[PDB]
RNA sequence: AGCUUGUAGUCCGUAAGGGAGACAACCCAGCCCGUGGUUAAGGUCCCCAAGUGUCGACUAAGUGUUAAUACUAAAGGGCGUCCCAAGCCCCAGACAGCUGGAAGGUUAAGCACUUCAAAGAGUGCAGCUCACCAGUCGAGGUU
RNA sequence: GCAGCUUGCUACCUCGAUGUCGGUUCUUUCCAUCCUGGCCGUGCAGCAGCGGCCAAGGGUGAGGUUGUUCGCCUAUUAAA
RNA sequence: GCUCAGGAAUAAGAGCUGAAUGCAUCUAAGCUCGAACUCUGACCUAAAAAGAGACCUCUUUAAGGAUUCCGGUAAAAGACC
């Protein structure tokens, strides 16, 4: 199965483009690369 | 250059491998206490090895409850004087003495060893060391005892040896109290370590005088043709062209044996008293026959014969309690056949 | 218009607050909590049920560094006027696991199967409750609550699987 | 061969092709791109090289071809013009032994550039002004020079 | 008798140098885990972590673990030790860890252009912190 | 795989050639290398009793002959002892060929077999008649 | 290329003393002997004589604490931080958060309008969500 | 751009000699990590991969040809 | 024959609190975990540690040491017991 809380706390981030690094869902940057593009967390 | 792999010759883990500086093993840490007030620490002396047929007890063994032949060691073990208290004060740099009583009475063979203490200061010292504990510098209180050989036929020397043996207790006011029980008595290795209990066993191992690098750190023999060049039982280089000088982790001569070693989880199979039980026919080789109260150590131990043994409980024993092993047959068929 | 650097924590009726030195405590009915809090530079007075906390220089760390202290003293006076109370659910696939408080760690037993139970710290003077399918914890602190949340949910992380098929664990439905 | 090879100007101009032998044309195709004949934009901006510099031809090239492809997806095939002034006129010879007879041969052309020199002019309406930089800066990353983007006309219709 | 709580480490010690180096007093510095080295905990760690490891075990720099060693050998660099003047100069020179118990009722005098204070930032660690991550006992 | 209760010195090394007394049609199989035996610089992979081994095929039938077999070893001359205490040893070094799992190819074993393999591999103390 | 081959000046070669940690030719300096004084280069927290010197800022990285140089890493990027200038919205109330709606439409199978301040041939995991007008703390926000 | 671990370029040191390849023996070092340890992403269901980050404590073997380095081949192996 | 860990601080990383930027944010301060690495813990050596140590005992023409002598648990000579 699949839970809300549990995909709002694990598939519910950002990843950056370059590091891989988790970031936060509304941060447009990257904290450990700094990098400019960050894409969802893949659910599917 | 594919490099080939292969681990260091030797451990330099025990170097610079010396002769050590006493015929006594010192221990440099002791277990932490665990229950009711006891020494920690037994000496005895090395007599030889036996084999026993015991019973299998040690739980989840592949060999369990069947019969097995655990080579033992028998080590002759008789009564020690607990002859001095002594009391440690710690501070930033380290324990320190701070003070000491010794026993009103003491053995006359003690001579030998030291001058023999006056039957002075007893009371007095040990309210002295009550006043030390009472106000805080005391932290740690220690035994100083001595075996007695005198008795063992074995061993040829008659002169005590000389050792601190750590009290286990939990309160430094229940250590004192316990020492001034136990100060100058005789306390037999029963009063110390139970039927089968793991223990630690250090001694100063077999001399092997200079040795060389072939057997010091077991390096190879030069190998087909270069075995009969020149250099048969030589390290083949001592070191590059840089750095320019010789490193100490090179395979080298020197003196190999009589170095201080510490055995951890040698279990006591049996507590015996008369050395007919295990003294096998004709006597052990170069030693004579059992005649005080033994110890029948599972394994191997550092040492020659007549050699001292020191013996702590264990300071990082894996097993729980043991029990008791069930001996069938002590092997004392003649070593000379 | 013109800034002001310099903030105001108003202290609620009930709640006695001083700065003994350089550490700020704050006593009420809730509990009593106290805390480090000094900075360079940035100087924090109490007085008569309201606390400003200023910084001489106006640079953007001095900024930050105002804000992060009014942050942390409305924070303790909230604890310990107040409180904090904070909402997790236990989710399981297929094992059930088995949730119980014996000390100040919590137990999370037949997590995925595992016979080792896991053991999560609760930090503080934090009341934690596993209420059946949900956990609730409460304290005077925000940070010791959100780390015990954070200890309980942290524990629970599967570590070599997919998230998008293997959902088990503790999850946070409700921050500090 | 990278461009770090051919990059810094330390020798004079070797230019004069009628004293040399065979060189190796340039790859660079076109020099005008958009509409050729719009000369009411408003909105110019030029793309310029603040060193001294020899720009290959190969270099000037995919500076041009990403410029180009750039402007020809934000603002249309013909919502934009943009100049490339440079020819590269130089030409770059390699010693392809040893140091003996060390003159080389022709391995390509190249254009010397002086600090502040021009290298694109971009002219594009108010609104695609942005897309027009913004593909500017996508075409000096492929140069050899640090390179900074300076606004012709309209600096008031921008801001 | 210096109190070497809550002072810079180098300041104290250039400090100290040039008061042995004036030649007459024999200079006590208690507290020699209090005092405090300016920077981040990080880099302060690295550093010294690098400086701990650093020798060979026949000649190599066996740089010391304790915090009074460790305030010793820093005095020890800003002192031509190895003239006659230098070995008088650390001769004349003993620090300590807490207090010693000769130096209980004793008076102290403080650097006070040593001071820690004088700082402008939260960025610093103790000695004393030095000294039991790189593995000593004090 | 699961711990035997008696000591086995590793006697044969790579290269020997050893009676392989199955009925398989091998008769003398070469040790090349052994299952479950990371080495150390210049020491040959060496095989005591109840290890598998990879073989290739020396004497024996045209169709068995230059095959690499998995065998194990079943009886050894260098003597090992039993937990009581007794060294056993045996006239000759024997290898049967098996599976990577431990089942025979053959049918048949002659002579003795060491009893550790058989509580090892069940199978080859099954298959063999006379187990010691 | 501490490569090779020229040209102008000055050096080492044949150049001390003082200073750059040491430095053939880098700076002061061209130097008979002794004494006194003051300066050159460079330095003044200690090693080391003289500044824990003054004023105004910056750096948080032990970056740096390296004039020239054979002894010193770039392109690219940074809502790291400190400044200058200019557009745009802005106490006729913006920016970022908190409340009612995204209602007429269309299924041109949205994700291969007469006219209302407030509703598209549409941003999102058919209800579940933004752009957008109303209120709200009440002052700077963004490029 | 880095490294200086391949081949070049150069001619600064050594021609009153710095014994010149490969192997063997033994010790050490770097990380740009093959395995072992910890993580992140996946077009990660599990198993098993793929890519990346931290990490130099330990391991990194036995053989056939060839003088070889390199490289191929064999069967093991956590990896060789 | 024996040949374990445990604990502390950490790297990548994962979080909590939290502003700059009223919200959000693992970071700018602060805090919690996180490796075969580091440290402690074990083990060997270690008063020639120039801050060159602590304590107790014996006794000052002694205490005691070495040699001669019989040896071996040691030993290349010395040393050691
Ligand atoms: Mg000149
Ligand atoms: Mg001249
Ligand atoms: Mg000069
Ligand atoms: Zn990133």
């Amino acid at each position: 199965a699949r839970f809300p809380e549990a995909e709002e706390r694990l598939l519910n981030k950002k990843i950056c483009m370059k590091c891989n690094a988790r970031n936060a869902i509304r941060a447009t940057r990257c904290r450990k690369c700094g990098y400019g593009t960050l894409r969802v967390k893949s659910k599917e | 250059m594919a490099s080939i792999h292969r681990p260091k010759r030797g451990s330099l883990a025990f170097s610079p491998r010396k002769r050590a500086k006493s015929h006594i093993p010192r221990f440099r840490a002791w277990p932490e206490a665990t229950g009711e007030p006891k020494l920690q620490s037994f000496a005895g002396y090395k007599v030889g090895m036996t084999h026993v047929i015991m019973v299998d007890d040690t739980k989840n063994s592949l060999t369990q409850g069947m019969e097995i032949s655990v080579p033992v060691t028998v080590i002759e073990t008789p009564a020690i004087r607990v002859a001095a208290i002594r009391a440690y004060a710690e501070d930033s740099t380290g324990e320190k003495a701070i003070a000491e009583v010794w026993a009103a009475d003491l053995d006359p063979e003690l001579k030998r060893r030291i001058p023999i203490p006056a039957a002075g200061n007893q009371a007095e010292a040990l309210e002295n060391i009550g006043k030390l504990i009472e106000e805080g510098r005391v932290s740690d209180v220690r035994a100083v005892i001595y075996t007695l050989p005198k008795s063992l036929t074995g061993v040829p020397k008659k002169v005590p040896d000389i050792m601190e043996s750590g009290i286990s207790a939990r309160d430094l006011g229940t250590k004192f109290e316990y020492s001034k029980t136990i100060l100058g008595t005789l306390v037999s290795v029963t009063d110390v370590f139970k039927n089968g209990t793991l223990v630690d066993t250090a001694a100063i191992t077999i001399g092997k005088g200079t040795q060389g690098p072939v057997k010091r750190w077991g390096i190879q023999l030069m190998k087909g043709k270069h075995s009969r060049q020149g250099s048969l039982r030589q390290v083949g280089t001592l070191g590059a062209f840089n750095p320019s000088r010789v490193s100490w982790r090179v395979p080298q001569m020197g003196q190999m044996g009589y170095h201080q070693r510490t055995e951890f989880n040698k279990r006591i199979l049996k507590i015996g008293s008369d050395g007919e039980e295990v003294t096998p026919e004709g006597g052990f080789i170069n030693y004579g026959l059992v005649r005080g109260d033994y110890i029948l150590i599972k394994g191997s131990v550092p040492g020659p014969s007549k050699r001292l043994i020191r013996l702590r409980d264990p300071i990082r024993a894996k097993k729980a309690d043991l029990g008791e092993p069930n001996i069938l047959y002590i092997s004392r068929e003649s070593k000379q056949g | 218009m013109v800034k002001e650097i310099a903030r105001t924590i108003e202290i609620p009726e009930g709640v006695s607050v001083s700065l003994a030195q350089d550490v700020f405590t704050a006593t009420g009915p809730k509990g009593t909590v106290e805390r480090k809090l000094w900075y360079p530079g940035i100087m924090i007075d109490v007085k008569d049920g309201e606390v400003v906390v200023d910084a001489e220089y106006a640079r953007k760390e001095q900024k930050a560094m105002v804000g992060t202290f009014a942050s942390h003293i409305r924070n303790l006076v909230k604890g310990v006027n107040e409180g904090f109370e904070c909402k997790m659910s236990i989710v399981y696939a297929h094992f059930p696991m088995q949730v119980k408080v014996d000390g100040k760690t919590l137990i999370i037993g037949n997590f995925l199967g595992e016979k080792k139970p896991r053991f999560a710290k609760i930090i503080g003077e934090t009341k934690v409750k596993v209420s059946g399918n949900d956990v609730t914890i409460t304290g005077i602190n925000k940070e010791d609550v959100g780390q015990t949340a954070a200890n309980i949910e942290q524990k629970t992380k599967i570590k070599r699987f997919d998230p998008r098929i293997f959902q088990d664990g503790i999850y946070i439905v409700q921050k500090a | 061969k990278p461009g770090s090879m051919y990059r810094n100007v330390r020798q004079r101009s070797f230019t004069r092709r009628k004293y040399m032998g065979g060189v190796p044309g340039s790859q660079v195709i076109h020099y005008d791109m958009g509409d050729k004949a719009n000369t009411s934009f408003p909105v110019k901006i030029s793309l310029i090289v603040e060193e001294k510099c020899q720009i290959r031809h190969t270099a000037l090239e995919a500076a041009r071809i990403t410029a180009n492809r750039h402007l020809v997806a934000d603002t249309g095939k013909m919502g934009f013009y943009m100049k490339l002034r440079v020819y590269p006129h130089e030409v770059i010879r390699e010693n392809k032994s040893g140091m003996r007879r060390a003159f080389g041969k022709n391995v390509g052309t190249a254009a010397r550039v002086k600090p502040m020199q021009k290298i694109f002019t971009v002219a594009v309406e108010k609104q695609n002004f942005k897309a027009a930089k913004e593909a500017l800066w996508h075409a000096g990353q492929k140069l050899p020079t640090p390179c900074r983007i300076v606004v012709d006309e309209g600096a008031e219709l921008v801001q | 008798v210096i109190d070497a709580k809550g002072l810079i480490l180098g300041r104290l010690a250039s400090s100290v140098a040039k008061q042995l180096l004036s030649g007459d007093e024999k200079v006590y510095i208690i507290n020699a885990e209090q005092a405090i080295i300016s920077g981040s905990r990080a880099a302060t760690l690295r550093e010294y972590r690098e400086t701990r490891e650093r020798g060979a075990t026949e000649f190599g720099p066996y740089f010391p673990k304790r915090p009074d060693r460790i305030l010793k050998r820093t005095i020890r660099g800003m002192l031509p030790y190895k003239r006659a003047r230098g070995r008088d100069a650390m001769s004349r020179l003993k620090v300590y860890v807490g207090v010693p118990y000769e130096l209980k009722g004793a008076e102290t005098v403080t650097i006070p252009d040593a001071d820690m204070r004088l700082l402008s930032s939260s960025r610093y660690v103790e000695l004393g912190e030095v000294s039991q991550k790189m593995g000593s006992k004090f | 795989m699961k711990g035997m209760r008696s000591n086995i010195p590793r006697a044969l090394n790579a290269g020997a050639q050893i009676a392989c007394v199955d009925n398989t049609g091998a008769k003398v199989v070469e040790i090349i290398s052994v299952k479950k035996y990371r080495g150390v610089k210049n020491r040959m992979p060496c095989a005591g009793i109840g290890d598998m081994c990879v073989v290739s095929v020396k004497k024996g039938t045209p169709e068995m002959r230059k095959q690499v077999l998995l065998a194990v070893v079943v009886r050894q001359k260098q003597e090992f002892r039993r937990p009581d205490g007794l060294h056993v040893s045996f006239e000759d070094n024997a290898m049967v060929i098996t599976d990577e799992e431990g089942i025979p190819k053959g049918t048949d074993i002659k002579g003795p077999v060491a009893r550790e393999v058989a509580e090892r591999f069940p199978k080859i103390g099954t298959t063999a008649s006379i187990i010691v």
